[PDB]
RNA sequence: CGGAGCCAGCGAGUCUAACCUUGGCCGAGAGGUCUUGGUAAUCUUGUGAAACUCCGUCGUGCUGGGGAUAGAGCAUUGUAAUUAUUGCUCUUCAACGAGGAAUUCCUAGUAAGCGCAAGUCAUCAGCUUGCGUUGAUUACGUCCCUGCCCUUUGUACACACCGC
């Protein structure tokens, strides 16, 4: 407890200044004596924790990628979440995903954000952010998406579903009524407002419960992508989402449409 | 269609947020009395021919 | 189906000005491979006059 | 060459060895159609058949078709000698055995 | 096989001579290959 | 795919050993036999490489594109090849209908395509390096992104108040 608090504080002392000098972490801390705090001072750089910028008559310590995210693990002992950490699974872009578990023992998802010294970590903590608010507004609205546990600072943490891309999917028996889906879900995002141009064969997530009852759902993670309709060259976009249905599903259900698919002129009396 | 005729008689510089497009002054060619500033997206040396479509055209900077 | 396929190559091309490997195949009644042997045939005939002959593609005209 | 033409006279889809052969391709690459029977297999058993090559497969009559079966089960004994089968010096006869399309 | 001071890391294996690339640069002006271009 | 034409260069090669091999016969081949030449601008070697040129078969059809996977045997090096070292023959013929978010390199014999030679080499490359054959498009501009610096100096609030 102790200790996770004082670094805490000292997470609490970077929300002062620039980069922060060696007085003012053993002062923020405001421990007993000289050995607390230069001993795990020395124990983050050790780590790779904290490193010591010396610029001309300054002391001062920067702050790194590494001695971050057990202050989101502490802000994640508080909310109920991860005690195991690491199998990759995905080496993305903006975030790494990692497969972790609970004291409860359910394996999750642990996207990690690195996008330094205030501004790596405060722009991974805005796109953080900004992902949970978005995953909150597409749940909100009723989108079948997976569920958000949290977004510790820079951190998300969410669960695991049992997927596989369509690329390895060759078809199923109920091919019109999925292209009449993949059809009227476009159309639903035309009427959320929204055009998710990368609507893609990796995007696209199928679980697969049973083979008699038919319950199942789909998962989408375009969230780089999506556009308002305002903007200048939406109707394309939403045109290759369009055309990118048909045409795979042309290339690999050998599928053509029956009734004619919607243009943006067609969604323009939607939302 | 109007088929602008022109002849390149002035650069001017390298211009663009690329540094790709040229600013070039233009004698018109089937009456010399206009002079226009025009842009050109590609190699143009001294007095060279440039087929444009309107004369009246002018664009101060780009960026 | 020999004289209901045959004879309409005798119609076609001297109808039409440029007789060639693919601008007699398109006719949708033969195969890529045996329209060169009416090509041949042809010019035995006399119908089909050589312009230039490769391997893979070969020039003829109408008679 | 010459434009040979037959009035009819020749099956879409032709079956041989319990198998559909479309009769339409080269008779090697028809041939090829069924199991235990490739390219070069169906080649070197019409050239023992003396089969023109460069005929089809419509193009084609029963007898040679009975050929073609006669050198099935009979590989070795027309100068078809063991390099060229599939099951050569087995372990339960010691054999050569070429095996068919469906009796795998 | 480094057969001259044990030293198998980075043998130039080729025509048996066997020194190891921190050694042949040592031994580079014994033999003659040097700095031309 | 089936024939034909057959164009280079860098290398490299054996002793107190089995290196590079020409040629001749046998074998469908893998390979085997018998020798011969070269310690090298001499023999391998003119390394008759590949891509390329021409003519026929194919006819757009996961096709005669693909060759992954698997079966059968036969040979080669290695003491030992099984989780097959590898080479040869026939058969089995899968995903893959120009490829997303994103990513790399590059201005003339350069890219790209191609093979060859040398080191890894007891056997094989999809490993690395040099060589030669065919040979584009398009810039020859920019700091707009990416950064990298180089500087100019508004400055330290020279550490101030607070609410907290």
């Amino acid at each position: 407890t102790d200790d996770f608090r004082v670094l805490q504080a000292v997470e609490q002392g970077s929300r002062s200044h620039e980069v922060v000098p060696t007085p003012l972490i053993h002062q923020i801390s405001g421990m007993r004596s000289q050995s607390g705090t230069n001993r795990a001072i020395s124990d983050l750089a050790k780590l790779s924790l904290i490193s010591k910028m010396r610029n001309v008559k300054y002391d001062g310590y920067r702050l790194t990628y590494n001695g971050i995210d057990y202050l989101a693990l502490k802000t994640m002992l508080n909310r109920d979440t991860v005690y195991s950490v690491g199998n990759t699974i995905g080496v993305g872009k903006e975030s790494d995903i990692y497969k972790v578990s609970d004291k409860n023992g359910n394996p999750r998802v642990m996207k990690i954000h690195r996008l330094q010294g205030a501004n790596w970590m405060h722009l991974s903590r805005l796109a953080a952010n900004k992902e949970y608010q978005f995953m909150s507004m597409l749940y909100s609205k009723g989108f079948k998406v997976p569920e958000p546990f949290d977004n510790s600072r820079h951190i998300v943490v969410m669960e695991l579903i049992e997927g596989y891309p369509m690329r390895r999917l060759r078809k199923h028996k109920n091919i019109p009524k999925l292209y009449s889906d993949l059809m009227c879900f476009i159309v639903d995002l035309a009427n959320s407002g929204l055009i998710h141009c990368d609507f893609n064969e990796f995007n696209i997530m199928i679980k697969d419960k049973l083979e008699d009852e038919n319950d199942c759902g789909f998962v989408v993670i375009d969230f780089p992508q999506c556009i308002s309709i305002q903007h200048q060259d939406a109707d394309y976009y939403f045109q290759r989402d369009v055309d990118c249905i048909r045409r795979f599903f042309k290339k690999k259900l050998k599928y053509e449409p029956k009734p004619d698919s919607s243009m943006l002129d067609t969604e323009g009396f939607g939302d | 269609t109007p088929v602008t005729l022109a002849k390149v008689i002035k650069v001017l510089g390298r211009t663009g947020s690329r540094g790709g497009v040229t600013q070039v002054r233009v004698e018109f060619l089937e009456d010399t009395s206009r002079t226009i500033v025009r842009n050109v997206k590609g190699p143009v040396r001294e007095n060279d021919i440039l087929v444009l479509m309107e004369s009246e055209r002018e664009a101060r900077r780009l960026r | 189906l020999d004289q209901e396929k045959y004879d309409r190559i005798l119609k076609e091309v001297p109808t039409y000005r440029y007789v060639s490997v693919s601008v007699l195949v398109d006719r949708l009644k033969i195969g890529g491979s045996l329209a060169r042997i009416a090509l041949r045939h042809l010019e035995k005939e006399g119908i089909i006059k050589p312009i230039s002959k490769h391997s893979k593609q070969a020039i003829y005209t109408r008679a | 060459s010459l434009v040979v033409q037959e009035q009819g006279s020749f099956q879409h889809i032709l079956r041989l060895l319990n198998t559909n052969v479309d009769g339409n391709i080269k008779i090697v690459y028809a041939l090829t159609t069924i199991k235990g029977v490739g390219r070069r297999y169906s080649n070197l058993v019409c050239k023992k058949a003396d089969v023109d090559l460069h005929k089809r497969a419509g193009e084609l009559t029963q007898e040679e078709l009975e050929r073609i079966v006669q050198i099935m089960q009979n590989p070795t004994h027309y100068k078809i000698p063991a390099w060229f089968l599939n099951r050569q010096n087995d372990i339960t006869d010691g054999k050569d055995y070429h095996t068919l399309a469906n009796n795998v | 096989q480094c057969r001259v001071c044990s030293s198998h890391t980075g043998l130039i294996r080729k025509y048996g001579l066997n020194i190891c690339r921190q050694c042949f640069r040592e031994k580079a002006n014994d033999i003659g290959f040097n700095k031309f271009r």
